[PDB]
């Protein structure tokens, strides 16, 4: 969908598979503020949307 | 999200709905996300 009308998908009960993000190659801007970006395994926030 | 209850008792009454208690136990829980207005059943 197109930024006007933004879409989202929350993520449902499942066991975080985040190793496959920072390895990418297709990534080149990997830029955030928060949490450390490699305890990505270590966190457990309650709820994840995209 | 998209709630499912559902109890399935025993009944003694078929001229209209009986008058008892019973809780509703949930059964499954959709997270699809979607706008709703209308509804129909299928026979």
């Amino acid at each position: 969908a197109s930024v006007y009308a933004w879409n989202r998908k929350r993520i449902s009960n499942c066991v975080a598979d985040y190793s496959v993000l920072y390895n990418s190659a297709s990534f080149s801007t990997f830029k955030c503020y928060g949490v450390s970006p490699t305890k990505l395994n270590d966190l457990c926030f309650t709820n994840v949307y995209a | 999200y998209f709630k499912i209850y559902s109890k399935h008792t025993p009944i003694n009454l078929v001229r209209d709905l009986p008058q008892g208690f019973s809780a509703l136990e949930p059964l499954v829980d959709l997270p699809i996300g979607i706008n709703i207005t209308r509804f129909q059943t299928l026979l």
